């Protein structure tokens, strides 16, 4: 789902638009790798692991 | 000599007629162009703006 702009009056000039942030989204192994690397910032290991 | 130039003065009657039709349709394309103009706005405005 390129969000693309149309700039011309005349055909194929346009932009391509990047656009990928989440709250789910942190440190970029590819993905969320596991409990870390995403969800730190969502499920916070700090309870009692950090402990 | 009176045959010609009572045909030719019908026959000016005639070409005026034609100026006539012409600049009748001619202005019918006219209003049909700025019709279009509006489409490609809507065109570019219908850039989905881009998305």
């Amino acid at each position: 789902k390129n969000l693309v702009f149309q700039i011309g009056a005349n055909a194929t000039q346009q932009i391509s638009v990047n656009i990928e942030d989440m709250g789910a989204d942190a440190l970029g192994i590819k993905e969320a790798d596991g409990s870390i690397a995403a969800l730190h910032s969502v499920n916070d290991l700090d309870v009692t692991k950090f402990a | 000599m009176r045959g010609q130039i009572r045909g030719l003065e019908m026959a000016s009657k005639n070409s005026q007629d034609g100026i006539s039709l012409i600049q009748t349709a001619e202005g019918a394309l006219t209003e049909t162009h700025a019709i279009l103009q509006r489409v490609r706005e809507l065109v570019v405005q219908a850039g989905n703006t881009g998305t």
